[PDB]
């Protein structure tokens, strides 16, 4: 039984918040402060078993882990999706206006 | 060979959604469901990375009254969106494609 | 006249290509962007900019299964990928740097791209020679807004348009040359038609 | 392909029929007297 | 020392670098320096595909194709960590680089056979205790062989996985079932494997060069039909350097 | 020069007359045909073939791909009568652009 | 050119016509059903 | 509909207050806007990147804010990232890069005042196509 | 089938093409 | 004489059923040439990658097409403007992957046609005419040429050039039209002005001549046989024509002197059949037809549409559609 | 006339304008495929011709 | 009734082919002088 595994992620967690082990970079633009240098240090050191986890990546200051802190609520975890992270789809999905 | 029944289309907060009909222009047409007022509210979405309005985000589901499949209630995305794109035709119903061999494709009636 | 005229069409038609492709003689500063190198500028700019991100441009699969921003030329040479693959033989001062034995260089796409070189791409893909004639610049479904025709089509659709004029005119011109020298570019003579003492065909 | 099964002979036809009373008008012109 | 204007479109860029016949040294490994391969490059000369059994279902062979895609076919530019282990055995862990190329190859008779050649997330290992590099060392490893065509990819019908239509549109009132497997495009994702062997080592420079081969799956176009077995062979190049 | 020459004039000047106008009035015909969406719209033999196998393509094809982005695109302001809301996410569009 | 002395005019009066046809419509009756299988 | 006085009022600052323009400011704005931004900023959004676009919300989310004549002043002067973490005007048309950017070298204090009066205003007036793309149109 | 009819086709029209020029009734000046 | 000069009267013989002459020496190999590998091509050639991304379009009658559908296929985007002759293939197989019977037809045609224009200017002085049947010809010619080399010189590539098929025509016109507003440009519009008014010139003539032809045949005969070839008098009485058509129109609207009125009936399909050609060929250095998308705007600064807006509606449709895979970066700079 | 006598109302026939009867074109193109038709083919040979 | 489906054509043609040659004969007898 076929199924299209894009369409199938919109009815998870990745369908309602930005998911940290797939979604494309450019929805971090949404949220104050994320984008583009938290944005490029979350996809760089994907994927997350939970959400919190983010808050453990190397390097970052006290403003920016704050930043996390006050963002966890917008975003998710789900499984990887290969169709999703290939092609460097995170970084550039053929999505432009 | 029969009315499936009227099919009606509900999201997860339990609104009743409408399928846009297919004007006689199109020879093809998207799926768009919107509230009776209306507003956009589920979609088949082609561009799927920034989709909001997904059968599988809206929990829409399809209920059946009368008809064939009276009674009856699917709630998974495939067999929703299946019936959706039918919906967009009007009304439902069930065909025998294999006595002639029928193709899919319309054709128009003595009328035209 | 005419051989003349032919020599001046020829010539048109070469000045059309020159100020097309050619950036030595007519300097991309002063003429703008070649259409080859506005399309290249556009893949060097995205590259940067998806590569800041955090992709790697080099194994970053497109969706035909050629690199996105990077792929070979049918001699092996790395290039920039997407439509630009067509403007691979482009050569220009702010793209040279990154160039290698090879081609494109990776290391050097990796590490040594300065920002003169972003601004130079950003500038040049945004000032690509498409516009109407109105003046309106951009693709053909852009809205009203850069007042913007490059230099470069202006001078090359005139000079195609004056060249082709001119080989009509070689044509007029040779071929009634050659009827008025052996005199008859008034017509033919009623009482000595040519065809007249011509055996027939069939 | 799966192409319509009546194309062949419509074609066929098409080209026959009209053909065939083109051929049958001209072989009798000039077959009449010189 | 040659130059992109002695190179451009002689067919050399395509080509991995070579070792000259005096190159049968030995490249020391010291088990407490961290190593590098900051190039390797896999230049194919043979790609062969496995023939579909018939129904015999006895051995079906692997046989000779023709490139369509000209001199397009190299990897190169690759680099990754080069792991000293606690047996003595090196692994190769692949980072990054020009590391795929979609190829296409014909079968007598004309049917193409798309691929994406690649060695995308190499590991590979050779024997242990390798205290030097020399022309007895072998580099043996798999590799990640995902989707010819990533998700937005659409068909002559608009059809895709991340864009696209969902349907047959041009056939509005066809039974969908017969059209699912076209209707509902699949990303594969697929292991390879690959064998390096060194046939030349400068123990000066860190250059190693030799042959390799590789077994991987073709192109399923999104899983409308089945992949076919690629067998490639040609010759390898890496620069292996403390880091 | 081309083979084959007028040599009755009469018939020459007749055959002006003929070739446009006989042209004008087979558009005609088509137009009446269109008046009731009697198209030519679809070789019916490519669309079953292309419906099964994802790697049949012709120039045919993908005209109709030309034609689904125009409708899709002009219809919402070319019949604002329909009332017409296609979201982004509906309307067809290649990788990019 | 100079004429060929070998041509001669055709004929099928209608007696034959009617004969032809003939042949050719019942032939056409018999092997039509072999054609059709 | 007219370009009222009402249109013509946008946020001075974060802290509330608005500054009313002229319809002559407004000219001013748009035709600064042309001179200096739409060669990549053409209908609100970026072409050397389409993910940052001039939206009164984008603009807001930004940081520091630049939903208000200050913010995009202050971005004109010394431009950054949408997260104010690193600054941009090596790559980026500002004052602080004239030099480089020889258009910015002519720009006053009132001419940016202008410009960021109709980044602010022309949403007001255009709504969706601000910022839309060829989408809307 | 298909692809036969339509060689054949426009193979009767070269060979038409052949004998409108070489076999044409020949324009003769009266 | 010598062989060189045998072959020479030969050649230039005003007495050859089909003119050969010089230019006819170049034309006829390079014609034959390209109608044996369209031919040939068109019926049996497998898929080509025509827009370098590894997604062969078929064109091929055997490869499932039919006379509609089918073409002779561009070459590869990959290639561009490269010369890619047989020899610079590995294999026959990858020559045909390619799209190399594309540039094999289209340069020997192209070559074949100039020579088919000088060849008019050639038999027309070996008859003693005047000179200018070919100038006539040069406007479908630099019709072709645009289409097939100089389009494609502005954009890059071969693979933009018009395909050699009845689809493939259409194709390539709705790309145009996304790409240029073609429709906009008045070099087009000149183009239109110049066929319909061709055709219309072309009925016009047509049925005065029909209408004053003077009586010379019974009602059970085709009145063509009125007419006699070679004969002096004129067939038909241009006086009662312009008595007629002056009187439709008024009477200085109204051609009375053959000459400027058959002069007329040349000159305006092909000055605007040259304007056609000049419209695509300064197309293809992206100087496009007039932009009015949102020219018109209301007191407050609200767009008001305009049908030139509409068209833009359209013109997106395609754009967005067109080559759905090729595009990696959101503007289309050729 | 008949074509939009054929279809909903006048709404649809050719507005009377250079640039609203291009959109007339690219209508019919999008909506009817007017191109594949061998009706306006043979229209565009007769004009060519 | 799962009959060959070139039978259809096979016939047309098998009638028409020497029909049509007979008729082109005779007509063309017929107009020839008397
Ligand atoms: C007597 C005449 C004899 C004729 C007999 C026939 C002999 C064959 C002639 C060849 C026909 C031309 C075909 C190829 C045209 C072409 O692709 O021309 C393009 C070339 C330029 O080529 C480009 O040249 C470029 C050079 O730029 C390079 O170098 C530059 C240096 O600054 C830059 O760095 C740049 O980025 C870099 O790429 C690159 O190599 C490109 O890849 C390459 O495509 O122009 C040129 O060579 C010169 C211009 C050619 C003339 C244009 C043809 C127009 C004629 C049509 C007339 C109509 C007829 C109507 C009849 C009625
Ligand atoms: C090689 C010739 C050439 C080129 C490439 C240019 C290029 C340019 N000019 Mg210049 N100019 C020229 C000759 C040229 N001009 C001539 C001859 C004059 C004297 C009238 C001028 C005086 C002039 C002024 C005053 C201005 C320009 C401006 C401009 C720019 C905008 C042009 C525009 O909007 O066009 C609009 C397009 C047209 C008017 C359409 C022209 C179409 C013609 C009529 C068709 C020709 C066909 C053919 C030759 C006729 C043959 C007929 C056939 C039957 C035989 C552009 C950079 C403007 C600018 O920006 O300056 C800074 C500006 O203000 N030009
Ligand atoms: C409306 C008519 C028109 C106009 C306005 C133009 C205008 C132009 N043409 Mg076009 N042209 C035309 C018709 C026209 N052309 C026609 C009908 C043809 C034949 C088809 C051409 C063929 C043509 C060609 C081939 C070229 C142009 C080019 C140009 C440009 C440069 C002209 C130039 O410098 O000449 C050259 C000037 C002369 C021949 C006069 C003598 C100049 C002397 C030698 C200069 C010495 C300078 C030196 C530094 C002195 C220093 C002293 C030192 C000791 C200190 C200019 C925009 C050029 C271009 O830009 O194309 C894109 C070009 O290559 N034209
Ligand atoms: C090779 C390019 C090409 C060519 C040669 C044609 C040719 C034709 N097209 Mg086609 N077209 C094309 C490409 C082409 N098309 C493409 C790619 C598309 C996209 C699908 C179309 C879409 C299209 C449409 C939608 C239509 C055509 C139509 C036609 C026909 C128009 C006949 C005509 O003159 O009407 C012009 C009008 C008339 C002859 C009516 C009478 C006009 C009177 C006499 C005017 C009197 C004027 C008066 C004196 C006052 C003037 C005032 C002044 C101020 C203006 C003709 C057969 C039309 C057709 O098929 O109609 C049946 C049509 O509706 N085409
Ligand atoms: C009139 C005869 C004729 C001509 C002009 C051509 C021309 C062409 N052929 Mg074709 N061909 C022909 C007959 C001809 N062919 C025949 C009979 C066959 C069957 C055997 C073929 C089989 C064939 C194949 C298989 C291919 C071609 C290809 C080509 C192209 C490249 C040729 C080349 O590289 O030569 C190079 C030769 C020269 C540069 C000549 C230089 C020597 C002279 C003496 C100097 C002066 C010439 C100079 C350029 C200026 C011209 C003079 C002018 C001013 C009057 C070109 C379109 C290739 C192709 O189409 O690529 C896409 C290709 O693959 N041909
Ligand atoms: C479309 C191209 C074309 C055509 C059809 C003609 C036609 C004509 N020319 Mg012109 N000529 C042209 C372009 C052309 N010319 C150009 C661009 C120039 C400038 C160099 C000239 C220079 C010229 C001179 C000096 C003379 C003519 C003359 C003539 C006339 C007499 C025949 C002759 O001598 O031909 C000569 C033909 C040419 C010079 C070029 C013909 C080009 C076509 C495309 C054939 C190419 C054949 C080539 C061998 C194939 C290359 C293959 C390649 C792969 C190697 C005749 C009207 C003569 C005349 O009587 O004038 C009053 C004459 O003396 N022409
Ligand atoms: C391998 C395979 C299968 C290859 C084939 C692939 C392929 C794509 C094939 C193309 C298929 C194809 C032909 C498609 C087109 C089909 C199509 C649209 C047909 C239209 C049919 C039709 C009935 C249309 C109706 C309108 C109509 C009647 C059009 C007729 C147009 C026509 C024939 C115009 C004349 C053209 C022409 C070249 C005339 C030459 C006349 C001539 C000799 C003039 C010279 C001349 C002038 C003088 O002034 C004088 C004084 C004299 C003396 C003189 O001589
Ligand atoms: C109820 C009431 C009030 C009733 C009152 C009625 C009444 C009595 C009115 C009288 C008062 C009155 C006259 C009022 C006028 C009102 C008025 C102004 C109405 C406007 C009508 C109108 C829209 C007119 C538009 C003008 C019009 C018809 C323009 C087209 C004509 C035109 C541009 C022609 C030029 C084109 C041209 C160059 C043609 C030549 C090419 C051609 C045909 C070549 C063929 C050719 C030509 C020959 O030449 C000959 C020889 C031969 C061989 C030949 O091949
Ligand atoms: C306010 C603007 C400022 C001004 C700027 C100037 C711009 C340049 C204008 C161009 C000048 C044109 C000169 C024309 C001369 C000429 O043709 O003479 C040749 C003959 C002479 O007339 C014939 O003249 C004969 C006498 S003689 O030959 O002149 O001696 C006579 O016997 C005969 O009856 C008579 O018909 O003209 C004619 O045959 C009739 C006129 C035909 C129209 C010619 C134009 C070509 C077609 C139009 C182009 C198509 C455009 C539309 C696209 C589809
Ligand atoms: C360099 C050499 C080039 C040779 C190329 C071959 C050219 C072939 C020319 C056409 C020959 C067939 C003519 C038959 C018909 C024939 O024999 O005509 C001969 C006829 C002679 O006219 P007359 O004035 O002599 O006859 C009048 C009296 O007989 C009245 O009945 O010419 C015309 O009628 C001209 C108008 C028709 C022009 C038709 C041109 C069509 C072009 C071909 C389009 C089809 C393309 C299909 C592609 C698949
Ligand atoms: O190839 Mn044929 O069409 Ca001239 O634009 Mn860019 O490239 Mn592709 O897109 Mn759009
Ligand atoms: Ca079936
Ligand atoms: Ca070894
Ligand atoms: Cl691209
Ligand atoms: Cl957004
Ligand atoms: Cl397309």
């Amino acid at each position: 039984e076929l199924v299209n595994v894009v369409d199938e992620k919109l009815g998870t967690a990745y369908g309602e918040k930005i998911d940290l082990n797939n979604t494309n970079i450019a929805a971090f633009i949404q949220y104050r402060g994320l984008y583009p240098t938290l944005a490029k240090l979350i996809v760089k050191n994907a994927p997350y078993e939970s959400v919190e986890d983010v808050l453990n990546i190397p390097g970052l200051t006290e403003r920016q882990k704050q930043i996390l802190r006050e963002n966890l609520e917008h975003f998710t975890v789900t499984e990887v999706e290969t169709a999703l992270v290939e092609g460097g789809d995170r970084y550039n999905n053929g999505l432009y206006k | 060979q029969a009315w499936k029944g009227h099919a009606v289309f509900r999201n997860k907060e339990g609104e009743e959604l409408f399928v846009r009909r297919m004007p006689a222009f199109f020879e093809s047409f998207p799926v768009i469901l919107t509230d009776k007022n209306g507003v956009v509210k589920a979609d088949i979405p082609f561009r799927r990375a920034e989709s909001k309005y997904s059968f599988e985000q809206q929990g829409v589901t399809v209920s059946f009254y009368g008809g064939e499949l009276n009674g009856q209630t699917f709630t998974d995305p495939p067999t929703v969106k299946s019936y959706a794109r039918k919906a967009i035709f009007g009304e439902i119903f069930e065909f025998d494609t294999e006595t002639l061999n029928s193709d899919g494709i319309f054709r128009t009636s003595p009328r035209g | 006249l005419s051989y003349s005229l032919g020599a001046l069409s020829m010539m048109g038609f070469i000045a059309t290509c020159f100020v097309w492709f050619n950036n030595t003689v007519y300097p991309s500063e002063f003429y703008g962007p070649t259409g080859p190198e506005a399309s290249q500028a556009q893949a060097m700019t995205f590259l940067i900019r998806d590569q800041k991100l955090g992709a790697n441009v080099g194994s970053a699969q497109g969706p035909t299964g050629l690199g996105k921003y990077l792929m070979r030329s049918p001699t092996g040479e790395i290039i920039f990928g997407g439509e630009t693959m067509r403007f691979w033989d482009f050569r220009g001062p702010w793209l040279e740097p990154l160039r290698g034995p090879n081609g494109l260089d990776l290391n050097k796409i990796k590490n040594d791209i300065q920002p003169w070189q972003e601004r130079r791409a950003a500038e040049y893909m945004t000032h690509a020679p498409l516009g109407s004639l109105n003046s309106v610049g951009g693709v053909a479904t852009e809205i009203n807004s850069v007042n913007f025709v490059s230099p470069r089509s202006w001078l090359a659709t005139s000079h195609f348009v004056l060249a082709f004029f001119f080989l009509v005119g070689h044509l007029w011109h040779a071929g009634r040359a050659r009827a008025a020298a052996a005199g008859f570019e008034k017509g033919i003579d009623r009482e000595s038609e040519p065809v007249l003492s011509m055996p027939s065909l069939d | 392909m799966e192409v319509n099964q009546l194309g062949l002979i419509a074609t066929a036809l098409f080209v026959l029929v009209p053909s065939v009373f083109l051929i049958i008008l001209y072989v009798q012109t000039e077959s009449q007297q010189k | 020392t040659l130059t992109y204007d002695d190179i451009v479109g002689t067919g050399l860029a395509n080509k991995c670098p070579t070792l000259d016949d005096t190159a049968r040294g030995a490249y020391p490994i010291d088990s407490s320096q961290t190593y590098r391969i900051a190039r390797l490059c896999l230049q194919p000369t043979t790609f062969l595909v496995k023939e579909e059994p018939k129904n015999k279902r006895q051995e079906a062979e692997f046989v000779p194709t023709k490139l369509v895609t000209r001199e397009t076919t190299s990897l190169d530019q690759i680099q990754g960590e080069l792991k000293v282990n606690s047996d003595g055995s090196l692994t190769f862990v692949e980072e990054d680089g020009i590391d795929f190329q979609p190829v296409t190859v014909q079968m007598a008779g004309g049917e193409r056979i798309p691929l994406l050649f690649t060695v995308k997330n190499l590991v590979a290992s050779t024997q242990p205790n390798v205290t030097s590099i020399t022309t007895s060392t072998d580099f043996k490893g798999e590799f990640n062989v995902p989707s010819y065509r990533t998700a937005n990819f659409l068909d002559p019908k608009g059809r895709g996985l991340a864009s696209g239509y969902d349907s047959a549109i041009a056939l509005p009132q066809a039974k969908e079932e017969e059209l699912a497997r076209a209707n509902v495009k699949r990303f594969s994702l697929t292991k390879g494997q690959i064998s390096l062997n060194v046939a030349k080592v400068d123990g000066r420079t860190g250059e190693i060069a030799g042959t390799f081969e590789s077994e991987q799956l073709s192109d399923d176009d999104m899983g409308a039909h089945e992949p076919h077995e690629v067998k490639i062979q040609g010759v390898f190049y890496a620069s292996i350097e403390p880091a | 020069i081309f083979g084959i020459a007028f040599s009755n004039k009469r018939w020459l000047h007749f055959f002006m007359l003929f070739v446009p106008v006989t042209g004008l009035w087979m558009s005609a015909i088509g137009v009446v045909g269109l008046a009731l969406n009697l198209r030519s719209y679809d070789f019916i033999s490519q669309e079953i073939r292309a419906a099964e196998d994802p790697e049949f393509e012709t120039f045919y094809t993908k005209n109709l791909l030309l034609n689904e982005g125009i409708r899709a695109w002009m219809a919402p302001q070319d019949q604002p009568h329909e009332n017409f809301v296609f979201p982004e996410e509906v309307l067809p569009r290649g990788n990019a652009l | 050119m100079e004429p060929n002395p070998n041509r001669q005019p055709v004929e099928l009066n209608r007696t034959s016509l009617y004969l032809g046809l003939l042949l050719i419509l019942v032939l056409a009756l018999l092997f039509s059903s072999y054609f059709f299988n | 509909a007219e370009l009222t006085p009402e249109v013509l009022t946008v946020p001075l600052n974060s802290e509330g207050k608005t500054i009313t323009l002229t319809e002559k400011q407004y000219l001013e704005g748009k035709r600064l806007f042309q001179y200096a931004c739409a060669s990549c900023h053409v209908g609100g959004i970026t072409k050397t990147n389409p993910s940052l676009d001039l939206r009164t919300e984008t603009l807001a989310l930004a940081t520091p804010p630049r939903d208000n004549i200050e913010g995009l002043v202050d971005y004109m002067k010394n431009p950054t990232t949408y997260d104010g973490e690193q600054e941009i005007a090596e790559v980026h048309p500002s004052l602080r890069s004239a030099d480089i950017f020889p258009k910015m070298r002519n720009l006053t204090e009132k001419d940016l005042v202008a410009i960021a009066g109709h980044i602010l205003v022309e949403p007001k007036i255009l709504g969706d196509k601000w910022g839309g793309g060829k989408v809307y149109y | 089938m298909e692809t036969i009819t339509y060689v054949f086709i426009f193979a009767c029209i070269i060979a038409l093409f052949f004998f409108a020029i070489f076999f044409r009734e020949p324009p003769r000046i009266t | 004489a010598n062989l060189w000069e045998r072959f020479c009267n030969w050649v230039t013989s005003t007495d050859n059923r089909l003119y050969v002459g010089w230019f006819g020496v170049i034309m006829i190999p390079t014609l034959l040439a390209a109608t044996i590998c369209f031919v040939i091509a068109f019926i049996a050639a497998p898929p080509v990658d025509i827009d370098g991304i590894r997604e062969p379009v078929s064109g091929s009658l055997l490869y499932g097409n039919n006379i509609i559908t089918g073409a002779v296929v561009p070459s590869s985007n990959a290639i561009g403007l490269h010369f890619y002759p047989i020899w610079e293939a590995a294999s026959l197989d990858e020559w045909l992957y390619n799209g190399g019977p594309y540039q094999l037809i289209i340069f020997h045609f192209l070559l074949g046609a100039s020579c088919y224009m000088g060849r008019q200017w050639e038999l027309s002085y070996r008859l003693g005419m005047r000179p200018w049947i070919c100038v006539a010809y040069s406007a479908p010619l630099a019709s072709a040429f645009a289409v097939f080399l100089i389009y494609p010189i502005g954009q890059g590539s071969f693979s933009d050039g018009m395909p050699l098929g009845i689809s493939g025509t259409f194709n390539f016109m709705i790309v145009f039209q996304a790409e240029h507003n073609i429709l906009m440009h008045p070099f087009h519009q000149l183009g239109v002005a110049g066929v319909f008014g061709g055709a219309l010139f072309c009925a016009m003539h047509g049925s005065l001549v029909t209408s004053s032809l003077i009586r010379e045949t019974t009602e059970t005969e085709s009145a063509n046989y009125g007419y006699k070839f070679g004969q002096e008098e004129e067939t038909y009485n241009i006086v009662a024509a312009h008595g007629y058509f002056g009187r439709l129109i008024f009477q200085y609207a109204s051609f009375n002197n053959s000459r400027s009125l058959h002069f007329f009936l040349a000159a305006w399909p092909v000055v605007g059949v040259w304007f056609a050609a000049l419209g695509i060929s300064t197309m293809a250095f992206n100087l496009n037809g007039f932009n009015f998308n949102h020219s018109v705007i209301d007191a407050k600064g609200n767009v008001i549409n305009t049908w030139a807006d509409i068209i833009n509606r359209a013109n997106l449709g395609m754009e967005v559609m067109h080559e759905r895979n090729a595009h990696n970066f959101p503007l289309d700079l050729a | 006339l008949i074509y939009p006598l054929g279809q909903s109302s006048w709404f649809f026939a050719p507005s009377f304008g250079v640039a609203a009867i291009f959109r007339f074109l690219l209508f019919f193109q999008g909506f009817h495929n007017w191109t594949l038709n061998p009706f306006h083919m043979m229209g565009v040979a007769g004009v060519l011709g």
